[PDB]
RNA sequence: AGGGCUACACACGUGCUACAAUGGCGCAUACAAAGAGAAGCGACCUCGCGAGAGCAAGCGGACCUCAUAAAGUGCGUCGUAGUCCGGAUUGGAGUCUGCAACUCGACUCCAUGAAGUCGGAAUCGCUAGUAAUCGUGGAUCAGAAUGCCACGGUGAAUACGU
């Protein structure tokens, strides 16, 4: 469970509880399930601690958790501060990947409060 | 000076890209790593992108084209 | 975005000012239509006038202003709200 | 009929087939990995891009021959979906006849 | 239909089990077009049927029909003085219809773990007389004859 | 030549996707119809998870390509969770077409993956292969569809009555 800095679910298949890590979705999953060389259908509580620390030193080439998280933090930073378009889309809070705001902004908008 | 208001005054390092490195006082507290100085600055020196102040020949080497 | 098996984009009359500018430029402005040319690492240190539909709003060229276009310095509407 | 836009479509077509063959070549130079350089195929997109814009073969609108309209084209009739309909219903376009099954 | 009186579309009898009854069940039960899984899902809660309440499918499958065969409905009408609910008398065929409808719209819900499962458990439910299935029933029953304003 | 028609405190109309077990995913396995195709379709082959790239036969077509139909079928997996549902949004890395993808293209890979628990007042469509769902193709078109048009695969309910 405490793969990642985090605490992973137990009860669960491995390539799935393996997903709670930020940087690891289903083809990372499969990924590092494979080439630290774990079964798929094993649930968490059925890895030891060796395969476990196998999960430790092997999931760390790819960067995850809050490593990631400052890694788009700084990427978004650097757009806002560069002085380009996509900063001041950011800024806004608006679509920034070039969608339509008469309407249909929500995700970035927010709900209709007005 | 008066005691236990103003900040901390410890000497720190100012390390630039320039590869210059000063022995500084500042409210810093950690090792600085700096990116341009009175050296090997565009006012102060001839050198456009002088040395360093940037490893931008980073991606222009991805793209190569002259 | 663009193809790297075609490289980068910038127009040639936007270029050659540049280089006629490298070497003896102090910010005499470079007025370019062109929004669409990359920014070259030779022309950073420079503040190119880049059009934006009305008015050549100046952008400086920077170090991490490298990998981007002309026009994605240069917004082209004008709005504050209702 | 506005003979402005029309004039700049025959304009573009023919300025389009007359450096045509021209820019086929110059885009070779940039498809292949061969270009030897960067410089081989660098220099051929500045040399393109010197040749005229107005000479690309996607600058065309393909508007309708009697009347120029932009919109409703049919590349099988070369008219618009109004002048084709009155001539298919005056029978000079061969073969149509009103569908239904 | 004004003038016309259309009537019920002929359907095939059940080729597995000759039950047209449970053909239209199927169909009744059928969602989206997809029909195979509708049969599949109804052969097997019939399986399951059989093998919970003892008794086969063509009788376990009457017996929870008659436990909800309903008698009577009210219908929206007016012809003068107030609006209100009428009691009606439904047909056979609508009878066994609005049955199989509730069965089916019952068996949608308390989904478990699997279709064949809480279908069986509406079903028997049903012929003993506990389920939510003859709980609509009664409710419609007490409906209907709570309010006998006209013949 | 540049920008805008793509702006966005907001309201409405169509349409798509979903809120899940009649379902999600993995493996294997079959059944269409119609059309388009020459400055076009493009087999195979090789390289690239992938977008595609190189190679390129043949095809003016009941002959060559699109092009694998999908839903389905059997196996197992998921076990009712904002989840192995969703897939919006955003960051990075690309592919394609085009003079050119900033405004403002499409798609691909990787990565968090948000609302959303079937929906207020009200309100729309349909009487049989029709609704419903599944996929396919064409036009426009250098590139750009969830729209449009066309095609087929499963395939129901009720019409008592005015
Ligand atoms: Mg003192
Ligand atoms: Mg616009
Ligand atoms: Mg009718
Ligand atoms: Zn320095």
């Amino acid at each position: 469970a405490r793969i990642a800095g985090i605490n992973i679910p137990d009860h669960k298949h491995a390539v799935i509880a393996l997903t709670s890590i930020y940087g690891v979705g289903k083809t990372r999953s499969k990924a590092i399930l494979a080439a630290a060389g774990i079964a798929e259908d094993v649930k968490i509580s059925e890895l030891s601690e060796g395969q476990i620390d196998t999960l430790r030193d092997e999931v760390a080439k790819f960067v995850v958790e809050g490593d990631l998280r400052r890694e788009i933090s700084m990427s978004i930073k650097r757009l806002m501060d560069l002085g380009c378009y996509r900063g001041l889309r950011h800024r806004r809070g608006l679509p920034v990947r070039g969608q339509r705001t008469k309407t249909n902004a929500r995700t970035r908008k927010g709900p209709r409060k007005p | 000076m008066k005691k236990d208001i103003h900040p901390k005054y410890e000497e720190i390092t100012a390390s630039c890209s320039c590869g210059n490195v000063m022995k500084i006082r500042s409210t810093v507290g950690h090792d600085l790593n700096l990116d341009v100085c009175s050296k090997c600055h565009p006012f102060f020196t001839g050198k456009q992108r002088d040395v360093a102040t940037g490893g931008r020949v980073d991606r222009f080497n991805k793209r190569f084209n002259i | 975005p663009r193809s790297l098996k075609k490289g980068p984009f910038i127009d040639l009359h936007l270029l050659k000012k540049v280089e006629k500018a490298v070497e003896s430029g102090d910010k005499k402005p470079l007025r370019t239509w062109s929004r669409r040319s990359t920014i070259f690492p030779n022309m950073i240190g420079l503040t190119i006038a880049v059009h934006n539909g009305r008015q050549h709003v100046p952008v400086f060229v920077t170090d991490e202003m490298v990998g981007h276009k002309l026009g994605e310095f240069a917004p082209t509407r004008t709005y504050r709200g209702h | 009929a506005k003979q402005s836009m029309k004039a700049r479509e025959v304009k573009r077509v023919a300025l389009a087939d007359k450096y045509f063959a021209k820019r086929a070549e110059l885009k070779a130079i940039i498809s292949d990995v061969n270009a030897a350089s960067d410089e081989d195929r660098w220099n051929a997109v500045l040399k393109l891009q010197t040749l005229p814009r107005d000479s690309s073969p996607s600058r065309q609108r393909n508007r309708c021959r009697q009347t120029g309209r932009p919109h409703g084209f049919l590349r099988k009739f070369g008219l618009s979906r109004i002048k084709v309909r009155e001539a298919a219903m005056r029978g000079e376009i061969p073969g149509l006849k009103k569908a239904s099954w | 239909p004004r003038r016309r009186v259309i009537g019920q579309r002929k359907i095939l009898p059940d080729p597995k089990f000759g039950s047209e009854l449970l053909a239209k069940f199927v169909n009744i039960l059928m969602v989206d077009g997809k029909k195979s899984t509708a049969e599949s899902i109804v052969y097997s809660a019939l399986e399951t049927l059989a093998q919970r309440s003892g008794k086969s499918e063509l009788e376990a499958f009457e017996v929870a029909l008659e436990n909800v065969r309903p008698t009577v409905e009210v219908k929206s009408r007016r012809v003068g003085g107030s609006t209100y609910q009428v009691p009606v008398e439904v047909r056979p065929v609508r009878r066994n219809a609005l049955a199989m409808r509730w069965i089916v719209e019952a068996a949608r819900k308390r989904g478990d773990k699997s279709m064949a499962l809480r279908l069986a458990n509406e079903l028997s439910d049903a012929a003993e007389n506990k389920g939510t299935a003859v709980k609509k029933r009664e409710d419609v029953h007490r409906m209907a004859e709570a309010n006998k304003a006209f013949a």
